[PDB]
Parts: structure tokens; sequence; C-alpha cells
């Protein structure tokens, strides 16, 4: 409901820059490899 | 009395080019925004290379450079995007660029579908606020577009604009009025003003009113004197030298304002003092004038230097100055000083009342 749906994006670039530091997290992890 | 403060130029940016529409910071204040056209004579050189500036800073340099491909016929700043600037072109693509990516490339460009604009949008805006908003974009083609700042791949809500015949209505530089009833005036190519809605089976053209014959180039709406008016009076300018004033319930209204010597290009009045509308001309003339002081001559105007076609003027919003785009690339900042908002000014309200009476 785009009425709700405006009033959010704060919290909404709050949680994008968790879930981009995590995945930020995995292409370190991951970079790292299996062997090592 | 005009107070000609500092001038914005650079031969950097503003080398032989027109300076397309303009506007101020409809968040921050006085640091606007300088919509351009491509020089054709720098094939080089990007087409619309819009560049903005700070008053408030007191320096010289565009603060900002931005250029898309196509020559940006219409350009602004984005509501409650401190970051952002919009942008319409003449390929008929919207453009949406950035300051702090420094990217001089706009990072989200609406395509060239038949879903979006493929024609020049003279006029593309923001309507509400936090919640209340949108970006309704208006080409020249006929169509309107409400798109969202996240989501520019396809048009949020979007329809046509024909009058009761299947015609197209080639709009030019819309307004939407106080308060965004959504019935936003359209500037139409030439005569033809119409009024149209947005919610409702009954959106689009509502009905035609025709004063002037040269074709139109511009439309602006005001608010209250002091919350004495209902201020929904709105003032347009055109091509056959005059500008009529208009009312959401007349059809061929108020005395149409007429400067000789001069191709009227846009007008816009600032609701602080409810009457104050500045008119431009081909010539370098800013004759600008309240109706309740004056009645056919411009108050305190003023000539600009040389003969530069003034392309387009904006009062500075919340304050007083004036924001001038000419034919070529140079800006001019006048301000009036002394035409400072009259209180319970309402002289204006008995003024064009007696004048609507004959």
């Amino acid at each position: 409901r785009p009425h709700i749906r405006g009033a959010i994006r704060e919290y909404q670039t709050q949680l994008i820059q968790r879930v981009k530091d995590d995945i930020e997290s995995l292409h370190d992890k991951f970079k790292v490899q299996y062997p090592q | 009395k005009l107070s000609l403060n500092r001038q914005f130029f650079d031969e950097r940016w503003s080398k032989h080019r027109v300076v397309s529409c303009l506007d101020w910071s409809s968040q921050y204040p006085e640091l606007l925004v300088a919509s351009y056209n491509n020089n054709e004579d720098a094939p080089h050189e990007p087409d619309g290379v819009a560049l903005v500036w700070n008053m408030k800073y007191k320096k010289t340099t565009p603060e900002y450079v931005f250029h898309c491909q196509s020559a940006v016929m219409s350009a602004t700043f984005a509501k409650f995007h401190p970051n952002l600037v919009v942008g319409g072109t003449y390929s008929g693509q919207i453009v949406l660029w950035d300051n702090r990516s420094n990217k001089r490339t706009p990072v989200q460009r609406t395509p060239l579908s038949a879903a979006a604009h493929t024609h020049p949008v003279y006029c593309v805006n923001v309507v509400g606020t936090q919640n209340a908003h949108n970006l309704i974009s208006i080409s020249t083609d006929g169509k309107i577009c409400s798109w969202s700042l996240d989501m520019l791949s396809h048009p949020q809500d979007s329809m046509e604009l024909v009058h009761k015949q299947s015609k197209a209505v080639a709009v030019t530089s819309m307004s939407f009025p106080v308060g965004d009833v959504n019935n936003f005036v359209v500037g139409s190519e030439e005569g033809s003003v119409y009024t149209a809605c947005r919610h409702g089976s009954k959106a689009g053209i509502s009905e035609m009113f025709e004063g002037h014959q040269g074709p139109i180039t511009g439309i602006h709406c005001h608010a209250a004197v002091g919350a004495v008016d209902f201020s929904h009076l709105f003032v347009t300018s055109s091509f056959d030298w005059t500008v009529k004033l208009w009312s959401t319930k007349n059809n061929k209204p108020l005395y149409s304002f007429e400067d000789n010597a001069g191709y009227v290009y846009d007008v816009m009045w600032s609701p602080t003092h409810p009457a104050l509308f500045a008119c431009v001309d081909g010539m370098g003339r800013l004759d600008l004038w309240n109706l309740n002081n004056d009645t056919e001559v411009p108050t305190a105007s003023i000539s600009v230097e040389g003969n530069p076609a003034l392309n387009r003027v904006r009062w500075t919003h919340s304050g007083r100055e004036i924001a001038v785009g000419d034919s070529e690339g140079q800006i001019v900042i006048y301000d009036v000083g002394e035409q400072i908002a009259v209180p319970r000014n309402d002289e204006w309200a008995r003024f064009g009342r007696t004048l609507a009476e004959i």
C-alpha cells in the first residue's frame, strides 16, 4: 500500500547498509579460499 | 528599483549555449538549478549540461556539473532528496543525477519505451510532501507519467492528455496549483490552456479557455495574501506578447497584460507579496510588476545588459531575488529589495475584482 510504503526509506537504508556490510563480508570470507 | 546582485556564469560550460528552465532550491535555501541547452558548435561536449550555483556561499564556480547525453529541456531539484537532481531531456528520457557519487552522468535514466516519454519533457516535477510525492513527467507528446524516485524503469501512474476530441495536447510548462489538488494547469502549445485532474475517471483535461493566440511559453500559480485570499489565480505567457491572468471558472478573463517590443517567454510570481509577477522579453528586459500598485505598467522593472532573449526567470522561493535565464548561456541575479511583501495587501484582490466586473 503506497500510503503505508512511503514513510520508511530511512529505516530501509539502515537495513540496506546492514545487508551491504554482510554481503561484503561474504565477498571477503569467500575471497579467502576453501583450501586455506 | 531592482537590486542587481552578483551573477553566475562560467565559460567552461555556458559556451554559447541556451539557458533552459531553472528552479531554486526547493529544499535548501538559495542554491539554484540551471538547465541548459546543447551548443551545436561544440559537438564533443554533452548536449544537455545542467549546472547549479550557490548564492549562499558567495563564490563564482558552478558548484555542480551534470550532463546526460541529450539536451536537457527541463530540470529542477528533487523533493526531500538533498543529494538528487531530476531532469527532462530533448529525447524524452528522464534522467536522475546524484551529487555525492561524483558521476557526471545520471545514474537512473528513464527508458525510451512507449510507456515512457519519447518526446521532450518541458515540465517534469515532484508533487507533494514526504509521503504525498511522486514525479510527474509531461512531455510534449501529450502523456503524463507518475514516477517514484526509486523505480524509474516503468511509470507508477501514467495516462495521456487529450481533450474531448482525440487530438493531442502539446503541453509546455504545466504547473500544479497550491496544495497539489492534482488540478494542474497546462500551458498547451498555443491557446487552449487547460486544467487537468489526476485522480478519478475525470482525470486529465477539464476545459479549454482561450484568451490569446500566440504560442504559450509558461504558466504559474500562487498562494495566500497572509491567509486572506483563496489565490487560485494563475497567469500565463505566450508569443503574442501578452500575459493573461486566469481563473478556475472563467474562460476569457482578466486583462491580458501585454508588453510590447518583446516576445514573452515566462511568468512566475512569488506567493510572498501575492502579486509580483515578472515577465521577460526577446530583447533583454525584465518588466516585472504588481497589480495592486500599478494597473498596466511595469512597477520596478529593469532591462538587461546587451540584448539577451530572457528565456526563464524564477523568484527566489520564500524570499526575494530573481533568477534570470537568457538565450545565451548566462545567469543574472536581480532582486527587488525595496518591493517588500506589503502587509494586508488585499488591494490587489479588490483591484482584480473591480476589473473583473467589466
